[PDB]
């Protein structure tokens, strides 16, 4: 069974997610509006969407048990490299297989393959991204596993630039062990079949998605007129080599 | 380096 610390960690991560993920998407009204007619007409809306999502990712990250014991530099490294990955992961909540799209409450805020294209990205990212979303959906994760996965994703010792790798590893292992134990104690067969390994694999998928996103973002942002359409937080986190 | 906004949001 799950220890009291493990139950504690789960309760903390659930609450941290509830406080940083608004399932009514009510804040989407504050973003630059979506335009669907290239011009890259979806870049101002989606730039704001990602920018907003970074802030929420940070808010969640601060509440991860053990995260606060890291230096602020390492906090920075972990967030800079993981943010795109956790946005893709957390976006699974809005993703729907009915039509292979992210459904955020309304037609304006429903984003399909071509909306993402209209933000400067190609099928080289979008196709594996959608495939990720599908493979992830099909795990039918408990909300508890989802929040653990986002946490394990953030606290990853192999991230480039990490100083106190040992301490990051110890923090991850504690979450990892909470995940494995949660799966054995609270996820019934058959759904729990090789579930941990399938979740770790999704983190491997995210590393490729991350790399590909970095290449396309690099190319997108070099062009000063695209960079003009981004936010200052997106430039800071993803890069501003323009 | 220089990540003032990320830093601020962190504490
Ligand atoms: C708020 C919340 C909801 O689930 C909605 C949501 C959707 C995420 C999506 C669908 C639109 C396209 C997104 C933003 C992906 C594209 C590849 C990111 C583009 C960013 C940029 C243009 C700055 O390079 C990442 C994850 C995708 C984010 C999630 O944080």
């Amino acid at each position: 069974k799950l220890s009291e610390e493990q139950q504690h960690i789960i309760a903390i991560l659930l609450d941290a997610h509830h406080k940083t993920y608004d399932p009514t998407y009510a804040d989407f009204r504050d973003f630059r509006p979506p335009v669907r007619m290239s011009p890259l007409s979806m870049l101002p809306h989606l730039a704001d969407l990602v920018s907003y999502s970074i802030q929420k990712v940070i808010g969640f990250a601060k509440m991860i048990p053990g995260f606060r014991d890291l230096t602020s530099d390492d906090q920075i490294v972990l967030l800079k490299s993981s943010a795109i990955e956790v946005i893709m992961l957390r976006s699974n909540q809005s993703f729907t297989m009915d039509d292979m799209s992210w459904d955020c409450g309304s037609q304006d805020y429903k984003y399909d393959v071509t909306d993402v294209s209209k933000a400067g990205h190609t099928l080289e990212l979008i196709e594996p991204l959608i495939k990720f979303q599908v493979g992830l959906k099909k795990l039918n994760l408990h909300e508890e596993e989802h929040v653990l996965l986002m946490a394990i994703c953030i606290v990853s010792p192999d991230r480039p630039g990490v100083q106190d790798a040992k301490l990051v590893e110890a923090i991850q292992d504690r979450l990892s062990n909470t995940l494995q134990t949660y799966i054995r104690c609270r996820h019934p067969p058959p759904g729990s079949h090789q579930l941990y390994a399938k979740m770790i694999q999704k983190l491997a998928d995210l590393r490729s998605l991350n790399e590909e996103h970095s290449k396309q973002y690099r190319s997108l942002s070099f062009q000063p007129e695209n960079s003009m359409k981004l936010t200052p937080l997106v430039l800071e986190v993803f890069g501003n080599e323009i | 380096k220089n990540h003032p906004m990320l830093m601020n949001l962190l504490k």
